[PDB]
């Protein structure tokens, strides 16, 4: 259903921090749950196409390596 | 191999999307391997957009990162 | 199931990773390691199956050096 | 690496027949790709000046290399 809400603040936080952020308005966990939600989008689609073409029917880790740097998103920046 | 999310939600989340994307009736399993590889990527993908984020609240003046700066920040990356 | 061996495989990695360092020497995340030999040996599969399709345009069932050159060549990839 | 782990590679591929100065050509191969991906990994995370190389920057990089 609504899984992407089981994502924590906690966690939010904890990913922060990593990042060197000092302190959070409290407009960003929702904003953050979106960018993830989408992101997870695209690869998941991208990593069960490659399990079917190879007709497979688990997702192995090559599929997800090749569904990460498939074309026609970002991961960094103008690089890729 | 040291992850921020804890490993039962963020796999409960992948399962509802790849649910949704797959062709097959059944549910699709993955390795193990392969969602943690995901894990790993989606977060190491998220804390460089805090950090970018964060990069343009401090261009700012201000130590705590807005909306408004992680909309900047989708901007710039392109 | 991968075929090549990991421990002279993860060496590799290390010699050169070290050869391209800049700055404090540099580590690996092991899913990290294991995804570049994961995509290695993909891309050498690939690469063998051209290097076959050519020595067969050929009319050879060995595959040669000058076989996988030619594939090489055609790709552009590296 | 070693020319049995080649040689399973190649059968994979679906090669019958390998010419012995085969192996050297792929070891100059595999150095070759190592080598491409591993400068663009490198130096992506001494720019975000992290410490350690993570699967992020593989993807990354091999994105931009095929």
């Amino acid at each position: 259903r609504d899984n992407i809400q089981g994502i924590t603040k906690p966690a939010i936080r904890r990913l922060a921090r990593r990042g060197g952020v000092k302190r959070i308005s409290g407009l960003i966990y929702e904003e953050v749950r979106n960018v993830l939600k989408t992101f997870l989008e695209s690869v998941i689609r991208d990593a069960v196409t490659y399990t079917e073409h190879a007709k497979r029917k688990t997702v192995t880790s090559l599929d997800v390596v090749y569904a990460l740097k498939r074309q026609g998103r970002t991961l960094y920046g103008f690089g890729g | 191999t040291d992850l921020l999310i804890s490993r039962m939600p963020f796999a409960r989340l992948v399962k509802e999307v790849t649910d949704q994307f797959t062709t097959e009736s059944e549910p699709l399993r993955w390795q193990s391997m392969a969602i943690m590889a995901l894990q790993e990527a989606s977060e190491a993908y998220l804390v460089g957009l805090l950090e970018h984020t964060n990069l343009l609240a401090l261009h700012a003046k201000r130590i705590t990162i807005m909306r408004k700066d992680m909309q900047l920040a989708r901007r710039i990356r392109g």
